[PDB]
């Protein structure tokens, strides 16, 4: 019971910090900004060849090769500037969730309810690609696993703990824990130093990878949190909850800077990505479309139909050129 | 950001009345299914009660059918259930638990002591 | 059980913060500064651009 | 004087045209409309493009007016005669396609595949054209279209085999498929209004190529088989033709306009047109 | 150029890329996938004698292959990974019925399942084990319905009830009562586009795999005539 006075006076104490803090909107003060304008961007490729729902995909370093996964169970790497199968990887459960690819493109990672994300080498002296290493330890079902170096790859499964693991031992290192839902996405720091994670309890933390241990939460959103991506600066984040709402983070200030959410849009959100300028804001909704938000002003600057079904995954390359979006028609759609 | 503080409730002599509220805040209230929960003593959660966005669809469990009565109100952010004629295995602690997706009506949140968007509780008694 | 949850929100508590609207000119700088090299809001040629 | 029908089948072949045309870039321009069950649909389109835009100039430039010294311009009759078996039989095989489909639904996936469909529209193709170009064998009679091919064939072997079994394979088939909707729908699926509109529609597709087919057959039989009762006044002769080449108008109205998916890609076909 | 030579590579690469994913489509699209569900120690992993997320099982009948999943290794929460089963044939229940204090539970549960939006067009082969305890129950009486369910006072037995030889009325009604309160639900509101397909099962039965071969052959026959507008 005095635990809980402590919790409610320590909360009602960082809540009236936070509104001290507060002084300005994001929008007067950027309100003597001009718009982006109305950008029309037009599909310049359409990949083929995955036969069920796409759930995940990852862009190369090069901006040249990208990965994507579907639940039919097949591991294909593109080449987005020649459509060509690079390599098929037919995986030993049918059943996927997420797909990586190592920044020195050497190795990717994919798992989903089989609770492990295992390790395929595509440089392989023998010519064949195989498993190398599979990680078991994750109680729940695989969320999503990303890279941070050829040794060293984090993870958040469905029993709520992050995860940093060793392929070369396979051992898990350092243990993630706080969380009170389900984690479904994360988004590396820059610096590599640091990653934040969204939870399906309303709520982001972020964590230290040296140290292990979460430095902070936001919680601004109603519903749960989908995806999660990083302001190329590492100062900054922005989430999209089911509630139909993306929102704007700041780890400085630490507070919701904006919301973007408008009357005529009432579905869920699944991916979110930002723009290598840092200016252009990409939600992937419910509807089976993508929309482009102006960042700091909160306008809709355009919208990216034709897509057959709901688009699930989405990114950006490195160099800002090209983004590419799967859906759940099985057809990946890259946009200049 | 979410939270369900619920209030009310207390000792009462078997076939008593009673009055239970769920104060709720950090969303918009009106766009979500709200239900009753409750876990009896040495058992799991089970289900009780429910009610639509603005009040026309109810239902219940078989064990409170006619005893029971579930009170919405949008415009003050407050949601009532009405007790009367309680028996003495009414004894659990009861929760106001509220799933998480808006504008529909089919959600899983009698989940095993996992669930996040569930009220902490508020104790009732009966007894001679 | 609770005492963590303390302990965290013991921890979380000392955290300098900055003013916001330092970090909105923070952010609108950002973007100032690194705006010619935008691909996507600016448009390039066909040669530059391999349509993939 | 004036003979102006063939102002009306000159209306037909461009109406014709303007359809399939329609249909086949709507295939073109959607995803989900290169089903293997759509694969003959696009064969009856591109068999009606070929019959309209060929067959209907000919028809009336071989009636017009026949130069007996042209030493046998049958190859405009097969043709023609080629091009409406290769209708004929695309209507076949999607009713044998839907048949199987409704009839084996678990094993259908697994029996009907991409070679299988392309073999059996080369074979249906190849059977067509067999059929139409049977005459220049030697069975002409050079030793008017109605002058320059026989009668007998045309009334023993082609149009009985070729006109008559597939319809009543098709009668069977829309049978067997009305009766297990009907059960289906008796199950747990207001009452005998949907029974009833099912089989209407099953029978106004079946009528309606009874209809177009039959009467210029059932009227050169007759002809055939009354030597002494003489031949129907020429503006009969120009309406069954008429019926015979407006079929093809007509088939995409039925078959590919009723789909949902082709009728909603068809919305913004024409809003893009306009 | 001389460089054309690494397109040639990819060329063939991509060509024997595409024949081998032709051959794995052409088996995808031949399997049969079904979704398993239903309580805890519920005759959920024996329905079926095997006489043929993490479980998955193969059972062929008449030449047909099936794929049916058990998912049995994630927590309780379960309102994101099911969404990973939205295009399934069909989605298995499995429902005691001797447990009277569950089964409001499983009612519950399945209106949810019934009502969810990315599963709004399934239907489920609904299944109720367990006969024979729920008759042995009946028998002794020691419990009764009534004492959960008000609305069984109420309640007849339906003039198109099949009873098996010798079943007691009072069985037969119990039977019928729980097959027409989870049907209630189904036919509430699902606007014809999926429907259910209840059954009386029980821990001994061998005919199960006969029966979903029936059940998934009149569902995909319903859909091959909703296509082609009937
Ligand atoms: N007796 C006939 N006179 C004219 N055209 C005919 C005759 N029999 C068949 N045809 C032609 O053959 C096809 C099918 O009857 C049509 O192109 C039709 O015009």
């Amino acid at each position: 019971d005095q635990l809980r006075q402590e919790a409610e006076q320590l909360k009602n104490q960082i809540r009236d910090a936070r509104k001290a803090c507060a002084d300005a909107t994001l929008s007067q003060i950027t309100n003597n900004i001009d718009p982006v304008g109305r950008i029309q961007m037009r599909t310049r490729r359409t990949l083929r060849g995955h036969l069920a729902k796409i759930y995940a995909m990852h862009w190369g370093t090069d901006s040249r090769l990208l990965v994507s996964a579907s639940q039919d169970g097949k591991l294909i790497i593109w080449d987005s500037y020649t459509t060509n199968k690079v390599h098929a990887i037919p995986l030993r459960s049918s059943w996927v969730m997420t797909c990586a690819y190592a920044p020195s493109g050497n190795y990717v990672a994919c798992g989903g309810l089989d609770n492990i994300c295992s390790i395929y080498n595509l440089k392989t002296r023998e010519g064949n690609v195989r498993v190398s290493r599979e990680l078991a330890g994750h109680t729940g079902y695989l969320s999503c696993c990303r890279f941070l170096d050829d040794n060293q790859i984090v993870t958040s499964s469905g029993d709520t703990t992050c995860a940093l693991w060793d392929i070369e031992t396979g051992q898990q290192t350092t243990t993630f824990t706080g969380h009170t839902g389900d984690v479904m996405s994360l988004s590396l720091a820059p610096d590599t130093r640091l990653f934040v994670s969204g939870a399906c309890d309303a709520s982001a933390k972020l964590w230290d990878v040296r140290e292990g241990m979460c430095r902070q939460t936001f919680t601004g959103h109603e519903s749960d949190i989908n995806a999660i991506c990083f302001f190329p600066n590492g100062n900054a984040f922005a989430t999209g909850s089911d509630d139909a709402t993306c929102r704007l983070f700041d780890l400085r200030a630490d507070q919701e800077l904006m919301t973007y959410s408008h009357d005529n849009i009432i579905c869920g959100i699944t991916s979110v990505s930002f723009s290598k300028s840092g200016r252009l804001l990409l939600a992937g909704y419910d509807d089976f479309n993508c929309n482009v938000w102006d960042a700091l002003k909160a306008d809709r600057a355009g919208v990216l139909a034709g897509h057959d079904n709901r688009v699930s995954c989405l990114g950006v390359t490195d160099d800002g050129m090209a983004v590419a979006t799967g859906s759940w028609d099985s057809f990946l759609k890259i946009w200049n | 950001q979410v939270q369900l503080q619920e209030s009310g409730g207390g000792l009462v002599q078997p076939g008593g009345s009673l009055r239970l509220s769920c104060a709720a805040s950090g969303f918009t209230f009106s766009n979500y299914k709200m239900n009753w929960v409750r876990q009896a003593p040495g058992k799991g959660l089970e289900w009780v009660s429910d009610i639509s966005q603005s009040g026309a669809s109810i239902s219940y469990t078989g064990s409170v059918k006619g005893r029971f009565t579930i009170s919405r109100d949008n415009a003050k952010n407050t949601l009532y259930l009405q007790m009367n004629s309680l028996k003495p295995e009414d004894t659990a602690v009861y929760y106001c638990a509220r799933c998480p997706a808006p504008f529909t009506r089919d959600c899983f949140d009698v989940t095993s002591t996992t669930y996040a968007y569930r009220g902490q509780g508020t104790q009732v008694t009966v007894s001679s | 059980q609770a005492r963590k949850l303390v302990e965290q929100l013991k921890m979380e508590a000392n955290i300098d913060r900055i003013k916001v609207s330092k970090a909105a000119a923070d952010l609108m700088a950002y973007c100032e500064a690194h705006a010619k090299e935008d691909p996507l809001l600016t448009p390039v040629p066909a040669s530059e651009n391999p349509f993939r | 004087g004036s003979s102006v029908y063939i102002t009306v089948e000159l209306a037909i072949a461009v109406l014709a045209i303007l359809g399939n045309v329609l249909v086949c870039w709507a295939v073109w321009l959607n995803s989900n409309l290169q089903n293997v069950t759509n694969y003959f649909v696009v064969s009856l389109a591109a068999a009606d493009i070929a019959v309209g835009v060929l067959a209907i100039p000919f028809a009336i430039t071989i009636s017009t007016g026949f130069c007996a010294a042209c030493h046998g311009c049958l190859f405009i009759a097969c043709f023609v005669l080629v091009l409406t078996q290769s209708s004929i039989f695309s209507l076949l095989a999607i009713a044998i396609d839907r048949y199987i489909a409704i009839r084996i639904p678990l094993r259908y996936n697994g029996l009907v595949t991409g070679t299988r469909a392309k073999g059996i529209i080369a074979i249906c193709w190849v059977l067509s054209f067999a059929i139409g170009l049977t005459p220049m064998l030697g069975w002409n009679n050079c030793g008017l279209f109605e002058d320059v091919v026989p009668m007998n064939y045309m009334v023993y072997f082609n149009f009985f085999a070729c006109v008559l079994v597939p319809l009543l394979l098709m009668l069977g088939v829309y049978l067997r498929i009305f009766l297990a909707a009907r059960r289906q729908l008796k199950q747990m699926e207001s009452t005998l209004q949907k029974e009833c509109h099912a089989a209407k529609s099953l029978a106004i597709i079946v009528g309606l190529f009874a209809l177009c087919w039959l009467p210029l057959h059932i009227i050169n039989c007759f002809t055939f088989f009354c030597p002494d009762c003489s031949h129907a006044p020429l503006w009969l002769m120009y309406l069954a033709i008429v019926l015979s080449h407006t079929n093809s108008v007509v088939n995409p109205f039925i078959y590919a306009y009723a789909i949902r998916e082709f009728r909603q890609t068809f919305r913004k076909i024409i809003r893009s047109h306009v | 150029e001389d460089q054309r030579n690494e397109e040639k590579a990819q060329r063939e690469a991509n060509k024997k890329i595409e024949k081998q994913l032709q051959k794995d489509k052409q088996v995808y699209r031949a399997t049969h996938r079904l979704l398993l569900l239903g309580a805890d120690n519920s005759g959920k992993s024996t329905i079926v004698k095997q006489m043929r997320g993490i479980f998955e099982t193969k059972f062929q009948v008449d030449k047909v292959n099936f794929h049916m999943f058990d998912v049995g290794g994630q927590r309780d929460e379960r309102r994101k990974w099911i969404q990973c089963f939205n295009d399934v044939t069909a989605i298995i229940f499995v429902v005691d019925s001797s447990d009277y204090n569950r089964l409001q539970e499983a009612l519950n549960l399945f209106k949810s399942i019934w009502n969810n939006r990315w599963l709004r067009t399934i239907s489920v082969i609904l299944f109720l084990n367990k006969q024979d305890l729920l008759a042995e129950k009946v028998l002794a009486g020691k419990s009764k319905i009534e004492d959960y369910f008000p609305e069984f006072a109420r309640y007849t037995t339906p003039e198109d009830a099949t009873p098996e030889p010798g079943e007691d009325p009072r069985v037969t009604r119990a039977k019928y009562f729980i097959r027409d309160e989870f049907l209630r639900i189904s036919t509430a509101s699902g606007d014809g586009r999926h429907y259910c397909y209840p059954h009386f099962t029980c821990a001994v039965d061998t005919e199960n795999a006969r029966r979903i071969f029936n059940d998934c052959r009149d569902i995909i026959q319903r859909m091959h005539l909703r296509q082609y507008e009937l």
